């Protein structure tokens, strides 16, 4: 049936078909007179802002591509699904983290694909987002394996640390701050939307 | 006939790559290649290339 | 003999030998000087205006081709066509609605094949008409089912909806507005010939 | 004694790391901090270092 991911995957244009054990971003919609004024201007900036998205996932294809293309082995992470899936219904849950029995490391793995299909629905309010994603991508790097492994994609990690810097530009660094209170608010606004419906 | 000396032919702009810092990599291959001979000597032409002096920045 | 298709599909190309029950645009060619040069100008500006309705159909089957093949649920409607086959010599026929005895739901369904053949012949002078067409998808995610179909088939209209942005640009919509009045006056003296004659 | 001018302290650039946004989330909780406790007084020691030219 439904997909079993494990990320917050999800936004205007879909991905919202999921179901995972942290927080999860579903959203098309889940006194008066102001509730519906903030629908209203919430149903118009944000297809600007998706609209943006768009933008930025165009200018970031340019470089994802090359990055998604160059190297392989750390576009799955180490640990099998197959482990993770018996805990939607060895390894025990924790807070956001997932511990091993064996060993006792912690892993927030991912496998690359994340930031695409992130952008492809579209929630990446600031390069913050990315910065994110590619402080993650380290993160995945300093969890598991050697001082060789952990080196070069820490240089990947710096790859993608010179790329958003390039992205990351003041202009577009205040847009994305106005829409990041707009967007604070318009979370802030659905949860207690789902936590009231 | 007895010892072999080697010689690696290294340019300048070459090894000063794009990336952060793969230019050193590049020359850390060559470092690591310098000790499967022995009897090796390394060029770098245009060491300018790569180390220039301090101007204003 | 003739096919049992019950939507207004027909244009300059062919899949003119069909039989409806609404009203249905059957076009090949059904004082006298104004008649003759308006024949002339028929000709002239519908032949280009099918060159670029082909334009629009290779612009549109790049993304039909994936939102076609995605699904198939859709791609069939809920009632099947027998009960549609013996109301053209339970349900009753409105002024284009169907209505069920057993239940009184009214249903605008179409089984997603009939945009683009519709492009085969051609008579999408405005992207206005792919949004009716993606307008007609949402209809058939209103009109029956419950919960999550409906919000699968809002998820994809709303897919072809970002789709259709995209294909809707200033300047072709411009050019869609020249050729919707083109096309206007041409359905008004089509349907006053087929009167006259 | 009924009343607490309560003080932040901060240091040279302890905000600013080479990661971009801890710095802001880190100004933003400073700040709501001292949105909460009204009477409130925030010092940046070295401030010629976390505000450079």
């Amino acid at each position: 049936g439904p997909t079993r991911r494990l990320f917050p995957t999800g936004g205007p244009f879909g991905g919202n078909d999921v179901t995972t054990i942290f927080g999860k971003n579903t959203n098309f919609y889940n006194p008066l007179s102001e509730k519906v004024v903030l629908r209203r201007k919430l149903k118009s900036f944000q297809h600007q802002d998706m609209r943006l998205k768009n933008v930025l996932k165009i200018k970031l294809s340019g470089l994802m591509d090359l990055f998604k293309n160059r190297y392989k082995r750390f576009r799955k992470p180490p640990i099998d699904d197959a482990f993770l899936v018996h805990l939607f219904e060895a390894y025990i849950k924790d807070e956001n983290m997932i511990l091993e029995v064996s060993t006792g490391r912690k892993f927030f793995n991912m496998d690359l694909d994340i930031v695409e299909e992130r952008l492809w629905n579209g929630y990446y309010s600031e390069p913050k987002q990315f910065l994110k994603d590619i402080e993650l991508i380290y993160r995945d790097a300093n969890t598991i394996g050697d001082r060789e492994r952990v080196i070069k994609a820490s240089e990947m990690f710096a790859n993608a640390q010179m790329g958003i810097e390039e992205i990351s530009t003041p202009d577009f660094i205040q847009e994305c701050k106005a829409t990041r209170q707009r967007d604070l608010e318009r979370q802030e606004l659905f949860l207690e939307d789902e936590e009231k419906r | 006939d007895e010892r072999k000396i080697t010689f690696f032919m290294r340019k300048g702009a070459d090894i000063l790559s794009k990336w952060v810092g793969e230019a050193e990599r590049q020359l850390r291959l060559l470092f690591e290649e310098a000790k499967k001979h022995q009897p090796s000597i390394i060029f770098f032409d245009e060491i300018d290339g790569l180390a220039p002096v301090r101007s204003s920045k």
